[PDB]
């Protein structure tokens, strides 16, 4: 009952040769609201991203040692993160806690540098990776959000339909779910630009 | 630097001297030859032989504890040279490390695999200034179910190798000489020709004819993988068969 | 030259070499007298003012360790500092244990065995690596009456009718044997000790160039101020 | 040439010079002797008496170490203490670990080898004592060992360790102990330590006496009084031609 | 019996600002049989030599050239011992860097680790550094590396260089025998004839001892192989 | 064992540490490192002690280093306790980072590795790190910045300064021709590369034998690069055209 | 030379420097002296004092109710082990509730003061002491040595000018048993003064008296208790 | 796990680190600190000046806390250690006291931590002496004085570091109470005091103000450069009409 505390909902899909990335912008505390521009979604590259849902403390507490893990890597190794190795070191970072875990389920979603080959993955509280070639979700509303995934998604989309589709799915998952909503914010990853758009959605 | 330069405590603690050399380690080679034994290894087609001098000055000393070939294993045996107590402590660590390998790994450890084990605590020994490098030499014999019988040797330096034939002690030079002459003409031998061979280098770079009480012959075989130590009667009827040719 | 030995090595003679010369790092230090008589205990100790801008009043040289015991020191203040935190620490332990005031006796002993806790090998880091190099004076009142005890690095302390430290103990002590007697009195021992110490400083002696204490039976620690040492140096 | 100064140097010739030096200070201690016969080992201890102040039985080389071991000792007396304590201590961790006596020859090993740990490192000393160890058992029989500072255990037929032990051996060399019961071996040993010990040099002396065998059911124990002065007497009478 | 170690530095500055135990052991490493690593195009080649002072010596039993992950490889020139203690140190830090990330450690980052290491035996209290230099080959996403670590802790890339023995000959040699676009085979030539150019006696498949490193991996030559080389010169 | 002990944290009778000045003495041995502070920006020159033919690229640079987004480092001595050095201060900036969420002014990066250099010429009897240091930087407090930190543990900010080999005679070259308050990035480059020819008398100046890099703000982002081959050598032909022009007109 | 400045350093005779030198330490100590009927052990020493107003120094500590020791030596090191003592007999009375035997005590004296004979950077305890008990098997004097060896003696005297008072020991040992308590005492005294210098003589200031028996538990006598003693004592002999 | 006895005692009865700590402090640059009526007053030399330095990381007088401040001399690291220390401790004692520190509880501090670092197995004591000024929470201007050996004193006035005799010399001669009348007079008698020593007329000084619930003030160039001028045309006028 801990990951549902906060609420928030994360959700990584897969394009033709682009990834999409979309979270709910709630804060708030069992059933009261507090801010509705709370940030999930956290840069780890030029084309890599991160979704956190759960505790909104573990969230941000996850992003900055991943930050600060990210830093010393990219500093020793003179070059950017691959999205594999990225989640292999998210599944180290929440492994190292296997019996004091944060409650965070991260969601990743790049581009392959070199390839810009579209990666998605996810990863449960301890850090078990599962890397599927549609799409990913986290949250409090799983269930809403994989009926409209699995109904909507289709493969080789190009970015406009990648972007209807996980739009639509993140829209219609947070509309059945109490404790998420109030906005949602999806990010497009092509290999040459990265597109920021905040829907317009619900907000009771 | 100069061929005997020494600078600082180089010859009192295990540090480079001015040409990268170290002293200490030299200096437990020299007390392996302090001892006054020498003991020499033969490896057959089949079989593994290590012959050691025996040496009981007083009759009041019990021969039966005057032994420096030692079993580590079922099928491993050692044979030591140099300082005894050393030696023993030698024995003792390469013991533990056969036992834990079988009870960590679920099978037997192979010869090569131990001499590289007690050459790692060595070169340990030879790396820190804190302790001294034990003076003794160890030469493991057995048997292993791919390449057959083995025989390694380690040194206080931390060097450890393989070989067809090899000694140790205060007459190493002359019976390796020996041993290169035997091999280079290197006709088949059988588990009787390698008891001979060891035999008989021991007792030419001697040069005296040997009693049953004045060896100590310890062997493995294909056929009998366990470690064994001859009995007098067995090192009897090989000096006879060796005395009447 | 002073690293081929250990702090703990004997001499041929049977000494330890780091504890004779704390004891001779001891005559560099300034001259304290204590003086133990039947209505009383009094210390004196030198002040050894270098500069006019050096306030005296900044240097302690008698301390209280409590309100029936004082302290004073020889050689190295700053080296006593901690033995006199040990004393104060030791008698407020033994006030929450027992509900009472510890002897001199006690203290002194709680003290010395402070004195050979030092060494290299098998010690914690953080230990004393050499002996204290002062030796203290501890004159209080407790229910044998006032008594006046002296320590040296070596850990060995002695209770004393009269005794100085410093650097003319030498010549005070022999000036201290004639005068005392045990029917002294305090106001005597006083006049005696400030005799003394006038006979010993290289200075001359005045009101802020020595300190003055006294404890007495019904009396706590007492350090003479300005207007009461001009007084007892009217006369002299 | 500052070579000598620890035991975690080497000569150039290859010597441990610390260790020597510790085996030194045992060949100038009182010389005590070791004979096993073909039913137990006796021991006996030429006890050299300094003061006519200190109690008799002061300073007793002889220990019992377990309750079938007996342990003789030369040298550094606190050196040999200490060594007498680990022994115990083995034999105790050894009976509460596998549950039976500890065979002789285990505990020599084991006390050879904490003695050979003192030899390696600049940080302790060697010890100054060589001891003797000795035991009977109905299934193991009687078994005598030796251990000397550098840590070397061998087994023996007869021992001796301490200022005259050339001599000392050469008197034991004379006795066919193999054949012989223990009864007999108490005045052998009495006659050995009367015969090697020095009257001008050494003032005075006692003749401490110690056996385990059949004869006290396979336990150390100090010889009876009775035995003691039999032995004594026939030393004596010995001694003179 | 003590296990307190000593807790002061072996290693310290000369009048002059050097670390002379650094020289001693850099003596000690030029004392050592010549070892070769030439990067090539495709490929890297490490060659050293191994010649038994007797004829008893199993040729078979113990190696030089030894690999540390599938493809990173390992030679040295210098002290046997510290060679095997630091091939250890540099398999268990690949195997950890493979544990945290989940694929293999790229070869700067194992020379980066194994310096590190180095260094702290120079500077660390009781100990004596190592007498060895390594050399070091690796292929990381179709890109051949050489490194050459030193007793210090530093670290060099390569195209082509010489340890042990005569490495001031061999150092000549191959600046005037390499050249970029070489491939691996003229690669192993090359390293042949640079080891040939301070070999005495005949040398045999036996003799030296050869690994090379590509995109299959890092694997050492068999003997056949090597005879088959050395023929072909 | 305390005969073995050199003692290396100990004083001398004059009041000196010997193990700091030897340590000084290796610094002086070094290679040139070269630091110049400008209005809108600040870069390092250093000589580059590995040339060889048979040397291969390097992949960033051999002795400037990026501590991180906002600051770069170079160092002189020993390059393995300058490795080391680096590492401490990429994880104490990563540290700041994590603690605050801000980026770490950099004096007090330079502050807390000059104190892990005075904790060992202090105590634990081990030889100290023989790396000298040169920063700079930006931050939102002061700036641009450079810095300079010696094995002793000391540190001190400088408009320009140089440390490694001729490090005097650098020095006075830069307080002969720098001019406070009026320095551009083209002009600190200049001089650099002057200094670097005065200073690199045993080799002549060539694109392959120095090193440089420059800090720079760009639309509020710090931006640290190092200079290409090509870039230096049209420096160095600037600088020789200059040169021939001042000895025409003369 | 090299060999004297360490106590793990052998020298090339076989000896241990440092040992003593710290016997050494205990010969320049006040002399005590220790003696025992069949009844009653005895400690007689001789205090000293730094000048005629220090009072002369405590000699005879008090150990547990039966056992009692005299010091000469360092006197840190004498209360470190006079404490280690303590702690072992308040130990043995609170596991067995009965008095440690002192054979046991002294054994385990020995095996502390061992330990530091053979470490590096470690010291001897430069004290000796004569230790004075009374168990199961009566009275006991002991005697123990910086070298960690002890000695059971029937008499004993150590310190400064020991010989005297050990040859006067070694003359009256035949008579020391039967003697009663006030005969052993006065023994003990003589023998003490035996140690004196010739214008020195044994009075209420210097002399402190430590006695044990079967129903006497460990007392001492300092002031005004010694003189029924002291009262008695014959001239000096010369 | 360094456990040398760095520190230890002399035939003599000397304990030599701490001597040729004190020899350290005494190559370092002069400061100079009087205690005023209602004012506190730091100087300190600066021995070169290379014209490329920047002058705000090189002060070596420095705030403990609000009320505190001191100045040093000796070796810049070991100062620079002692303050982070002293100023953590200051801080602590707000935590568990609810009060701010006097001066004489952290020169107290200071002294014991370097008498500490005297005595303690494997380092050598602090090459640093202190110049600990402030005021009390009565009001009162309180200077102290540290040294390696962990021996504190106060102080009317007082100089460390090299050319310290003459300078004490010169504040004896000098220090009355007509002369530190003002603010003024206070900081004209430091300028003084540090000129004899220094060179250049007043080019190579580093002066910092303290007065009562203020912050610690450092003085411009400008400033000093006025007290100098100041000093110049009183020393001028005296000499005019004296002689």
């Amino acid at each position: 009952s801990i990951m549902s505390y906060n609420g928030g909902a994360v959700m990584a899909m897969k394009g033709k040769n682009c990834v999409a990335i979309a979270a709910d912008r709630r804060f708030g505390i069992q059933a009261q609201m507090v801010t509705t521009d709370f940030q999930k979604i956290f840069p780890m590259g030029d084309r890599l991203y991160i979704g956190l849902a759960g505790l909104a403390t573990d969230v941000q507490t996850v992003a900055q040692r991943l930050k600060f893990r990210l830093n010393l890597y990219e500093l020793k190794e003179g070059r950017q993160i691959k999205p594999y190795t990225l989640m292999s070191m998210v599944a180290n970072l929440l492994y190292e806690k296997r019996f004091g875990p944060y409650y965070t389920e991260p969601v990743i979603a790049g581009l392959d540098p070199k390839t810009f080959k579209p990666f998605i993955c996810s990863l449960d509280l301890i850090g078990c990776p599962m890397v599927t070639d549609d799409f990913v979700v986290s949250g409090t509303c799983t269930e809403q959000m994989y009926g409209m995934c699995e109904s909507l998604w289709e493969p080789n989309m190009d970015p406009e339909h990648l972007f209807e589709t996980i739009s639509q799915a993140m829209l219609n998952a947070v509309d059945r779910d109490a404790v998420s909503g109030m906005g949602v914010i999806v990010h497009i990853i092509e290999k040459d630009k990265i597109t920021t758009r905040t829907l317009k959605a619900r907000m009771d | 630097m100069s061929r005997g330069s020494s600078a600082g405590f180089d010859r009192h603690i295990t540090i480079f001297s001015p040409e990268g050399r170290l002293y200490q380690v030299e200096y437990a080679f020299k007390a392996i030859n302090q001892g006054g034994l020498t003991s020499v290894a033969v490896r057959g087609k089949d079989c593994a032989v290590i012959v050691t001098q025996k040496k009981v000055p007083d009759k009041l000393l019990d021969s039966s504890t005057v032994t420096h070939l030692f079993k580590i294993t079922e099928n491993i045996g050692c044979v030591m040279t140099g300082m005894t107590a050393d030696s023993r402590s030698q024995v003792q660590r390469a013991r533990y490390e056969a036992a834990n390998w079988k009870y960590k790994y679920g099978y037997e450890i192979p010869v090569d695999m131990l001499c590289k084990r007690i050459a790692d605590i060595s070169q340990v020994y030879t790396q820190n200034a804190e302790m001294r490098p034990l003076g003794c030499c160890m030469i493991l014999i057995g048997i292993d179910e791919e390449q057959g019988p083995q025989v390694y040797k380690c040194d206080p330096a931390g060097y450890y190798c393989g070989f067809k034939a090899t000694a140790a002690g205060v007459k190493q030079t002359e019976s390796t000489s020996f041993l290169e002459k035997k091999v280079k003409k290197k006709f088949d031998w059988t588990f009787e020709q390698t008891v001979e061979t060891a035999i008989t280098c021991l007792s030419t770079v001697l040069s005296i004819d040997f009693k049953p009480s004045e060896i100590e012959v310890g062997v493995v075989t294909v056929e009998n993988p366990k470690f064994r130590i001859l009995t007098e009667a067995e090192i009897d009827a090989h000096l006879v068969a060796l005395a009447e040719r | 030259s002073e690293y081929d030995r250990g702090v703990n090595t004997f001499s041929p003679e049977g000494r330890l070499f780091q504890v004779e010369y704390a004891i001779e790092a001891i005559k560099l230090g300034s001259t304290a007298i204590g003086i133990q008589t039947s209505e009383g205990v009094c210390l004196a100790v030198e002040k050894r003012i270098t500069s006019p801008l050096m306030e005296p009043s900044s240097i302690e040289k008698i301390v209280e360790i409590d309100a029936h015991i004082g302290c004073a020191m020889s050689g190295l203040i700053a080296d006593a500092k901690t033995l006199i935190d040990k004393a104060r620490v030791e008698t407020q332990n033994h006030w929450f244990t027992y509900n009472e005031t510890m002897t001199v006796e006690s203290v002194t002993q709680a003290v010395s065995n402070l004195a050979l806790q030092f060494g290299e090998e098998d010690a914690d880091p953080g230990a004393m690596s050499r002996p204290f190099g002062v030796a203290l004076l501890f004159g209080g009142v407790d229910e044998k009456g006032p008594q006046l005890f002296h320590m040296d690095p070596s850990g060995t302390f002695v209770q004393c009718d009269a005794r100085a430290i410093g650097s003319a103990s030498e010549g005070a002590q022999s000036s201290l044997q004639e005068v005392y007697h045990k029917s002294m009195t305090l106001k005597e021992a006083i006049k005696s000790s400030l005799i003394i110490l006038k006979q010993v400083m290289e200075e001359k002696l005045n009101a802020t160039n020595i300190e003055l204490a006294t404890v007495q039976p019904g009396q706590n620690f007492h350090m003479f101020t300005k207007e009461e040492l001009e007084e007892v140096i009217k006369d002299i | 040439t500052g070579y000598d100064l620890s035991a975690s140097t080497f000569s150039p010739d290859g010597r441990v010079f610390q260790v020597e030096y510790a085996m030194k200070a045992v060949e100038n201690s009182s010389t005590a002797i070791g004979i096993r016969c073909k039913d137990g080992v006796v021991f006996g201890v030429e006890k050299l008496v300094l003061s006519k102040l200190y109690e008799e039985g002061s300073n007793k080389r002889l220990f019992n170490v377990d309750r079938h071991v007996g342990m003789a000792v030369a040298g550094l007396l606190a050196d040999a203490r200490s060594l007498a304590d680990i022994a115990r201590e083995e034999a105790s961790n050894f009976r509460s670990n596998f549950g039976y006596n500890i065979p002789l020859k285990h505990l020599a090993d084991r006390v050879a080898m904490y003695v050979h740990a003192y030899t390696l490192y600049s940080a302790v000393r060697p010890f100054g004592c060589s001891f003797m160890l000795g035991s009977y058992s109905v299934n193991d029989g009687a078994q005598l060992y030796m251990i000397d500072p550098s840590g070397v255990s061998y087994g023996y037929w007869g021992c001796a360790i301490g200022k005259a032990r050339q001599a000392a051996k050469t008197e034991i060399e004379k006795l066919q102990m193999k054949e012989m019961t223990c009864r007999d071996v108490v005045k052998e040993v009495a006659k050995i330590i009367y015969i090697v010990h020095d009257e001008v040099k050494d003032k005075a002396f006692e003749l401490e006496l110690s056996w385990v065998g059949e004869i006290t059911n396979g336990r150390h124990e100090i010889v009876p009084k009775d035995v003691r002065e039999e032995a004594e007497k026939y030393a004596k009478e010995s001694l003179k031609e | 019996m003590a296990e307190r170690g000593y807790s002061f530095s072996l290693t310290t500055f000369s009048p002059s600002g050097k670390l002379v135990q650094i020289e001693y052991a850099l003596a000690a490493v030029a004392g050592g049989a010549p070892s070769v690593g030439i990067k090539a195009a495709n490929g890297v080649v490490l060659a050293t030599e191994k010649k038994q002072k007797s004829i008893l010596y199993d040729e078979r039993s113990v190696h030089k050239v030894e690999p540390i992950t599938k493809h990173i490889g390992l030679v040295y020139s210098g002290m046997g011992p510290d060679y095997r203690v630091l091939v250890h140190r540099a398999r268990k830090l690949a195997q950890q860097y493979y544990l945290v990330y989940q694929e293999p450690i790229p070869t700067a980052q194992l020379v980066q680790r194994v310096a590190s290491v180095m260094q702290e035996y120079t500077q660390s209290g009781g100990v004596r550094p190592f007498g060895v230099s390594l050399l070091i080959c690796g292929w990381n996403e179709g890109r051949p590396y050489l490194f050459q670590s030193d007793p210090s802790g530093a670290y060099f890339a390569w195209k082509a260089t010489a340890m042990g023995k005569n490495y001031v000959n061999g150092k000549t040699f191959l600046e005037k025998r390499y050249n970029e676009d070489l491939e691996l085979e003229d690669a192993i030539h090359t390293a042949i004839l640079t080891l040939k150019e301070s070999f005495e006696g005949q040398m045999t498949e036996d003799n030296i001892e050869v690994g090379i490193c590509n995109e299959a991996g890092f694997r050492r030559l068999t003997p056949t192989e090597v005879k088959d080389y050395l023929a072909a010169i | 064992s305390r005969r073995y002990d050199s003692r290396t944290t100990i004083f001398s009778p004059e009041g000196r540490l010997y193990q700091v000045e030897y340590a000084m003495e290796a610094i002086g041995h070094a290679g040139t490192c070269l630091g110049i502070l400008a209005n809108d920006g600040v870069l390092l020159a250093a000589e580059r002690r590995n040339i060889h033919k048979l040397l291969d690229e390097v992949f960033f640079s051999e002795k400037i280093y990026k501590l991180n987004e906002d600051m770069a480092c170079s160092v002189a001595g020993i390059t393995s306790d300058a490795n080391v050095l680096t590492n401490e201060l990429r994880l104490i900036a990563q540290r700041y980072l994590l603690q605050y969420q801000e980026p770490i002014p950099c004096e007090q990066l330079v502050t807390a590795l000059c104190d892990i250099k005075q904790a060992y010429t202090q105590f634990g009897g081990k030889r100290p790190f023989g790396v000298s240091l040169l920063y700079i930087g930006w931050d939102k407090h002061y700036g641009f910045q450079l810095y300079q930190s010696d094995p002793s543990g000391n540190y001190g900010g400088w408009k320009a300064t140089c440390i490694g080999n001729n490090s005097a005679a650098a020095v006075s070259m830069l307080k002969q021709d720098y001019k406070e308050g009026e320095m551009t990035l083209k002009s600190a480059l200049a001089l650099a590369i002057k200094v670097l020819n005065k200073t690199m008398d045993v080799s002549k100046l060539s694109a392959e034998k120095v090193e440089i890099a420059t800090l720079t703000r760009e639309n509020g982002k710090t931006v640290i690069r190092v200079l290409k081959q090509k870039e230096v050598e049209q420096l160095i032909k600037k600088h020789e055209e200059e040169e021939a022009k001042a000895e025409r007109e003369k | 030379n090299q060999y004297d400045n360490d106590v793990t350093v052998w020298s090339p005779q076989g000896r241990i420097h440092q040992i003593e030198y710290a016997m050494e330490a205990v010969k320049q100590g006040s002399a005590t002296v220790g003696l025992k009927s069949k009844t009653h052990a005895v400690l007689v020493a001789l205090k000293r004092a730094q000048s005629e107003l220090a009072a002369h120094q405590k000699k005879i500590l008090h150990v547990d109710n039966h056992i009692g020791i005299s010091i000469a030596g360092l006197t840190a090191d004498a209360r470190l082990l006079c404490n280690f003592m303590r702690q072992e007999c308040l130990d043995s009375r609170f596991v067995f509730d009965r008095p440690l035997p002192v054979s046991r005590l002294v054994s385990l004296i020995g095996s502390k003061t061992q330990i530091p004979t053979q470490r590096y950077g470690r010291r001897p305890y430069g004290v000796g002491l004569l230790i004075a008990g009374y168990d199961d098997m009566g009275p006991h004097i002991f005697q123990t040595c910086p070298s960690a060896n002890y000695f059971d003696c029937r008499a004993m005297s150590i310190g400064a000018r020991s010989q005297s008072a050990r040859t006067y020991l070694e003359r009256h040992m035949s008579e020391f048993m039967e003697c009663n308590l006030n005969e052993l005492v006065k023994h003990g005294l003589r023998a003490l003064r035996e140690t004196l210098p010739a214008e020195q003589d044994l009075t209420t200031k210097n002399v402190s008296i430590g006695i044990v028996g079967k129903d006497l538990e460990f007392t001492i006598y300092d002031d005004d208790d010694v003189s029924p003693f002291l009262e008695g004592l014959e001239e000096r002999p010369q | 796990s360094y456990d040398r006895a760095i520190t230890v005692f002399s035939p003599d009865g000397h304990l030599f680190q701490v001597e040729y700590a004190q020899e350290a402090v005494k190559k370092g640059s002069t400061a100079v600190g009087v205690r005023g009526k209602d004012i506190v007053v730091l100087g300190v030399e600066k021995k070169s000046v290379a014209k490329l330095q920047d002058e705000r990381t090189v002060r070596k007088i420095c705030a403990l806390d609000d009320n505190v401040c001191m100045a040093f001399a000796g070796l810049t690291a070991d100062a620079r250690i002692v303050i982070n220390r002293a100023r953590v401790e200051c801080q602590s004692h707000r935590l568990t006291v609810e009060d701010p520190v006097t001066v004489e509880y952290i020169t107290r501090y200071i002294a014991s931590l370097k008498q500490r670092y005297t005595q303690s197995n494997g380092r050598r004591p602090f090459g640093i002496s202190a110049l600990i000024v402030g005021f009390d929470f009565d009001g009162t201007p309180r200077l102290y004085q540290t040294d390696p050996s962990g021996t504190y004193h106060a102080w009317k006035a007082n100089a460390i570091g090299r050319g310290a005799k003459s300078v004490r010399e010169f504040l004896e001669k000098n220090y009355t109470d007509e002369a530190i009348e003002t603010d003024d007079l206070t900081i004209k008698l430091v300028i003084k005091a540090l000129l004899e020593v220094v060179q250049s007329g007043g080019k190579n000084i580093e002066l910092a103000v303290m007065r009562r619930d203020q912050p610690l003030k450092i003085l411009n160039p400008e400033e000093i450069e006025k007290y100098v001028a100041e000093i110049e045309k009183e020393k001028e006028e005296n000499e005019k009409k004296k002689q």
